């Protein structure tokens, strides 16, 4: 839902859906709550789709849950049809089965099995005859669709292209997402549950509009107008549509184009059902613990991020859980990726790691084929052992602390030094040594020897003195050349980012 | 007002014999002479064109520069204008054409 | 109507060329100022690209009445043959130019040249000092040939314009013949000249008679 | 038995170029200079090898080795109050007069080519001035 | 159930719903509108309209055939009655992880995946990107998606073996299938080969006990309540504009929801040619969705 | 009749072509205008968009007897064998483009060529300042060969204007190797021959016979 987006527009449209789809969960979870009677303190975990609760066991409480389960099930047929499915989850405990004195480990992992289980089977058998047989029923003669979401109901013109009413809602509110404020009303905004809406409204006019619950976005301070406050990752430079002329500098220098990183906490699920179980034989299994870890996560991926990416031309478009899309000028996107790792194995002690894909595109590339390139760049990450970074295609895949130590800091560096002392006469040995590096495995050896010659012409093309210089990139890059194949790709990646750093068009 | 292109065009006579030289190791074997530049087909002494243009400029840098040009950059306006000024940007491309001269007596010397 | 016309000549060299490739793209060789060459048989060509910019920058001095400060800013003589960016009727130029190889390599070796590339070696000597600082840049054989082809394509606009883009298109050859192609020119590179300069309509039905008597008169 | 093989060749370039005579301040006695005529017959002689079959190569082949051994014999340096034979000591040491020798079709023409290209590379690597 | 169609692609563009996405595979219905295409092309569209209303007539999705046949996932089965084990959740998670994204089992160890094992999905074919303009008016940029396979690797289909099947097929293998067929995606070589021995004896469609299916059909209102019950499956939509000779405008058909492949069921259905087409129109809009099914353990 | 003909050639570049694809689509390139490859062999192709798109504006200078601001207001010639998608009777051609993969890899590998792929660096020279400002183009190399297959399909109530279909198709032909395919090539790029250009039936039957001799004939 967040990221089929095919035409213009699609930078607002996604930043609304993403801040759309937080704020239904967050729904979700507070009407849940509010139809037992109970409030956010059972609210153990909300994010990413996924919300955990704590609930008393009765029948009553089943009852609720099944009958509202069903109606947003109703409701998200009626508005999005099969592209939206919520599923409800139980499992029954006791007391005994969460105190680190009286537990066992595989109990407390089986309390949260039995909910996931259940959950398995609601999603693999989703709708009932009823429900199969009136979306079957067809009838429908309809000659146009829409341009965003190609869906048929509700189509309206509206500057000049045709959106569905959730579209048209969410173009509206990504108007309303500048806002700190946003109130739930009946019929006014997009329709978020129920009979009920989401309408993001400024502060002055909030004493004149009618709702039933106000949330508050990034904000701390308790202010006079009784709200539930939540937090999401929403920092933003400038448009998207800028970003890819906003990779050039002052001088011109740098390639007008764009990049989409994908990042995911590995095993963020192994580390919650069984990450403190490793020590004291099992007694470090218990929900205060699992969900004190929960808040971390949570404070540092929808608090912190911002901070991160603070004085950087980006924008990041979901961050929740363990899944972060963030978007801008390259440069940008791989300083602010580079910085988040290194304050994430900094808060986590080292314990957790991360899988990154860094995606470049050029200008108007359609956002949808973006996020699908670089989820497969961050699943390739993910191959390779996991704590792995990617960048721009499969074949550069590296261990972060690699990429970090060896190759941002200590080639690219030792790279764009010598290489700025060179004219462009003697830049274009950069491409040479780049088809040298790639061509090793045909002619091994008289493709070092070919390297050998070409080094030894830079160093003669250039300046006087400024050639008893270039004698160390000789020596150094030969050695680079000579060891093995991971410093020969990771000298090919800093080659190719200097290259993408000095470009003039 | 209007482009035009003007050649002149004579006879280089020589009066003593010339060595303008090429390289040591493209002369012919068993000789030790200093060889002179020739044509790569014809293997006939030729007199380039950069020979004269250089020799031209040099000479008439002591008639036509108020001030000892260091380099050929610092040449007066006639002089740059005329063969070409690679540091002064109305003068980059000079109004005069050097062009290889080859032998072309050479039936009446045989 | 619709026709497509082939200017054909063989581009004989009267002068070394160099028209020069890169530093880090040569081969193995000493040190030089490679030409460019073909990617298979390692032979000097003439890329169109360098005769399409000479004979642009030729014909600006010639059919631009006003100086134009960019290549858009050309006239619309000029625009209409070589084309135009920044012009809507004038993207697609009506001449094709084509890289001319090297075509008379057997009669080369009935010669006996061994290289079809020379270096030639040259000086530079201060001013003051008068130290001689030496340099060899490569050549190719002065007495080689390239097939030429230029096709110009007539549509219904050109109909008109027909016999002005050809006195063009001879002034821009003559031009050339009388300039040097793209090197080291003003010190004796370059000069060429176009042989058997003759032009067949190899699209649609076209006279091109009193033209290729023009070029035999003229060339 | 073929002395140049498509497995160590550059090795050999490289063990030659290890064992070439040098002054007493370190520097190679031979120069690029004093082999530019025939690294240009070597690339003429492996461009036209891709096209022209061999039977046309046998005179330009000839020539290459005539070249090969007036060069050996011509081009000598006197330092120190001793004279010796850059060209000479080269083509001894690369083992490259009977490496001609062996040239009998366009594989052993081309491999004799690249080996000469390694020589080159090699050579430069180690210091080999212009 | 009668033969094994194979299909070798070099590239193909299969739509999911927008130009710039390409699946692996194509569905059932897309094949037998690209046979209902070429039939009323060739003018025999009545004979084959009359062997599609049999029920001799069986069509199955496209799978992978890398030097044997392949089948969907069973969706459904990740049955803990073969997969307890003492493991730690890590292993767990990552088994759960490759288990999901795994789509396609070779035939041989189908069963074996049902005892438990666990399997990583092959390399078959590459899906890429290439972006065109229209060098006129220059502001389109259009990104197209491909799905060019590699190591051998084709698309098969099991369908009965019928003379007008197999000349539409041939028919077929110069048409393109799915996508810019008129770009260069979509055109494969069309090979004939027997069903093996372990396959033929598999491929049923009358009987009670555990199928799952093969194609993406939608069963009849009759025997939906089965697959309601005790049917494990997948919701796929069907929409997009409905090809016509007939009607200058492009109308959308109607949105039609079917059940993936493989889903498993407890007892076989029939399947439904169903009109898709929008209301007033001059001629049908045939989508097929009519399963073949493979028997389990 | 329902026939299928598949007019199958072999392309060999004349002068380097540069198709040209999107810089991280087709690899990371370091080169700044790379050329379109195989996703898996990394060898450039000729796809067949580029060849429809090129053919169909070659076409559109000769059959269509008028002007076309989109490519909607054709020909009936045209729209006939590529398709409008605004016409009910032509929402889709007859003919059907395939791309065109490397098929003399081997041979370019015997001749000794160590890439597919070389880089032209050319400059701009400013018209005022006389500064020049490189670049570099990346091309497939001359010989290269791509294996062209055009299919042609000839259906009932459509045989009338088959003998006009085919004359426009050779004529596609020939204009496609008297003009350049996708790229620079006014400049010298993308110049093309056909070679064993012969059309066999492959469904159904046809007579080809005078169809296979006017392809070697007319060309």
């Amino acid at each position: 839902f967040i990221y089929n987006i095919a035409t213009s527009g699609a930078a607002k449209q996604l930043k609304a859906r993403s801040l759309y789809l937080d704020f239904m969960s967050e729904y979700i979870a507070d009407s849940l709550l509010d139809k037992l009677g109970l409030n956010r303190a059972n609210l153990l975990y909300v994010g990413g789709g996924h919300a955990y609760f704590v609930l008393a066991n009765t029948e009553k409480t089943v009852e609720t849950l099944v009958q509202f389960e069903k109606d947003f099930n109703q409701f998200l047929l009626a508005n999005f049809q099969t592209r939206l499915y919520v599923a409800f989850g139980w499992g029954s405990f006791a007391a005994k089965d969460i105190m680190s004195e009286l537990n066992s480990p595989e109990s407390y992992r089986q309390i949260y099995q039995k909910a996931s289980r259940m959950i398995s089977e609601k999603k693999i058998s989703r709708y009932d005859y009823r429900t199969l047989m009136l979306l079957n029923r067809g009838g429908k003669s309809s000659e146009r669709e829409c341009e965003i979401c190609h869906s048929v109901e509700n189509l309206v013109s509206y500057h000049d292209q045709k959106v569905c009413d959730i579209c048209r809602g969410l173009y509206q509110f990504s108007k309303e997402i500048a806002h700190d404020h946003f109130i739930i009303t009946e019929n006014e905004g997009l329709p978020i549950g129920p009979n009920a809406c989401l309408k993001g409204v400024a502060f002055e006019k909030l004493s004149q509009e009618s709702f039933s619950r106000v949330y508050v976005k990034n904000d701390y301070k308790a202010g006079t107008i009784k709200a539930t406050h939540v937090f999401v990752g929403d920092y933003q430079c400038d448009e998207i549509h800028k970003y890819a002329a906003l990779s050039k500098n002052e001088d011109g220098l740098g390639i007008k184009r764009l990049a989409v990183v994908r990042l995911d906490v590995d095993d963020l699920g192994a580390a919650f059902m069984a990450g403190f179980s490793r020590q004291g034989n099992g007694q470090y299994s218990t929900l205060s613990r699992s969900a004190t870890f929960s808040r971390s996560m949570s404070l540092f991926f929808k608090v912190y991020i911002n901070q991160f990416a603070s004085d950087k031309k980006l924008s990041i478009i979901y961050a929740g859980g363990d899944d972060v899309f963030a978007i801008g000028s390259w440069q940008d996107i791989i300083a602010f990726t580079v910085e988040l790792r290194q304050n994430f194995i900094k808060w986590t002690n080292g314990k957790l790691t991360l899988s990154a894909g860094i995606g470049l595109f050029a200008d108007k590339t359609p956002i949808s084929l973006m996020a699908h390139q670089t989820g497969e760049l961050e699943e390739a990450a993910k191959g390779n052992e996991k704590d792995s970074i990617s960048l721009f295609s499969s074949d550069y895949t590296f261990k972060f602390d690699r990429f970090i130590t060896n190759v941002y800091d200590d080639k690219l560096e030792q790279i764009r030094y010598f290489f700025n002392h060179q004219d462009e006469r003697g830049k274009n040995f950069i491409y040479k040594l780049i088809e040298l590096l790639r061509n090793y495995e045909s002619e091994e050896k008289m493709n070092v020897a070919r390297l050998a010659y070409y080094l030894t012409r830079l160093e003669e093309l250039t300046d006087k003195d400024e050639r008893d210089k270039f004698k160390q990139f000789k020596k150094l890059f030969f050695k680079w050349y000579t060891n093995n194949e991971s410093d020969r790709k990771e000298a090919e990646l800093a080659l190719l980012l200097y290259v993408y750093e000095i470009r003039k068009d | 007002m209007t482009f035009a292109k003007i050649k002149f065009s004579a006879q280089i006579r020589l009066e003593t014999g010339l060595h303008i030289g090429g390289s040591d190791a493209f002369a012919a074997i068993g000789a030790i002479d200093s060889p002179v530049i020739k044509d790569p087909i014809t293997n006939l002494p030729i007199i380039p064109g950069s020979s004269l243009k250089g020799k031209m400029r040099t000479l008439l840098a002591k008639v036509y520069n108020e001030k000892v040009a260091e380099k050929p950059s610092d040449d007066s306006d006639i002089l740059s204008r005329l063969f070409g000024n690679s540091k002064d940007k109305r003068f980059k491309m000079g109004r005069l054409i050097f062009r290889d001269a080859f032998l072309s007596n050479a039936d009446e010397l045989d | 109507t619709f026709a497509k016309i082939k200017f054909s000549a063989q581009i004989r060299l009267e002068t070394g060329l160099h028209i020069g490739g890169s530093d880090a793209f040569a081969a193995i060789g000493a040190i030089d100022s490679p030409v460019i060459k073909d990617p298979i048989t390692n032979l000097p060509i003439i890329p169109g690209s360098s005769l399409k910019g000479k004979m642009r920058t030729l014909l600006a001095k010639v059919y631009n009445e006003k100086v134009a400060e960019k290549p858009s800013d050309d006239s619309d003589i000029l625009s209409r043959l070589f084309g135009n960016s920044k012009d809507k009727r004038f993207k697609m130029g009506r001449l094709i130019f084509r890289d001319a190889f090297l075509s008379n390599a057997d009669e080369l070796d009935s010669l006996g040249v061994r290289s079809y590339t020379e270096v030639k070696f040259e000086n530079t000597i201060d001013r003051i000092t008068a130290e001689a600082n030496p340099r060899q840049i490569e050549r190719a054989i002065r007495n080689s040939t390239f097939d030429f082809e230029l096709i110009y394509e007539i549509t219904d606009e050109n109909e008109n314009q027909v016999e002005e883009d050809f006195k063009v298109i001879r002034d821009g050859l003559k031009l050339l013949e009388l300039d040097y192609l793209g090197g080291s020119g003003s010190r004796g590179y370059g000069k060429v000249a176009f042989e058997n300069l003759k032009a067949t309509t190899v699209f649609g039905n076209y006279d091109v008679k009193t033209l290729n008597e023009l070029l035999t008169a003229e060339v | 038995m073929a002395i140049l093989t498509d497995e160590n060749y550059v090795d050999k370039a490289e063990r030659a170029i290890s064992l070439l005579e040098k002054d007493n301040k370190g520097n190679y006695l031979l120069t690029t200079s004093q082999i530019r005529k025939l690294l240009s017959l070597c690339s003429s002689l492996y461009d036209r090898s891709k096209e022209r079959k061999f039977d046309e190569l046998i005179n330009d082949v000839s020539y290459l080795r005539v070249q090969f051994v007036y060069q050996s014999g011509r081009n000598s340096v006197r330092v120190n109050r001793q004279t010796f034979f850059p060209v000479k000591d080269l083509v001894e040491k690369g083992q490259i007069l009977e490496a001609l020798k062996e040239i009998k079709d366009r594989e052993t023409l081309q491999r004799f080519c690249r080996y000469m290209e390694a020589l080159v590379a090699y050579f430069k690597f180690y210091g080999g001035k212009d | 159930t009668y033969k094994l169609y194979i299909m070798t692609f070099q590239n193909a563009h299969f739509g999911s719903g927008t130009l710039d996405s390409s699946k692996l595979t194509f569905s059932a219905d897309r094949i037998f509108s690209a046979l209902v295409l070429e039939a009323l092309k060739m003018g025999k569209l009545d004979a084959f309209l009359a062997e599609a209303n049999q029920d001799k007539f069986t069509l199955t999705d496209a799978f992978p055939f890398q030097f044997g046949p392949f089948l969907p996932k069973p969706i459904g089965y990740p049955k803990h009655d073969q997969i307890d084990q003492s493991v730690d959740v890590k292993e767990v998670r990552r088994q759960a992880k490759l288990s999901k994204k795994l789509q396609f089992l070779a035939l041989e160890n189908v069963d074996d995946y049902l005892n438990g094992e666990l399997f990583e999905n092959e390399e078959h074919a590459v899906i890429d990107t290439v972006t065109k303009n229209q060098p006129h008016k220059d502001d389109n940029l259009y990104q197209v998606a491909t799905t060019r396979f590699s190591n051998d690797t084709s698309l098969y289909v099991i369908a009965n073996e019928s003379d007008l099947l197999n000349e539409l097929m041939s028919s077929l293998q110069y048409s393109g299938l799915g996508g810019k067929r008129s770009s260069g995606f979509g055109r494969f070589e069309l090979d004939i080969q027997n069903i093996p021995l372990e396959l033929s004896d598999r491929l049923t469609k009358n009987h009670s006990d555990k199928v799952m299916s093969l194609t993406t059909a939608l069963p009849v209102d009759a025997d939906l309540e089965e697959a309601m019950e005790d049917g494990h499956y997948l919701l796929t939509k069907s929409s997009g504009f409905a090809f016509s000779h007939a009607t200058n405008e492009n109308y959308r058909k109607q949105d039609l929801y079917k059940f993936a492949s493989g889903s498993t069921f407890s007892k076989t259905f029939e399947g439904q040619i169903v009109d898709v087409r929008p209301l007033d129109f001059p001629h049908a809009v045939l989508n097929y969705a009519k399963p073949l099914f493979f028997k389990l353990e």
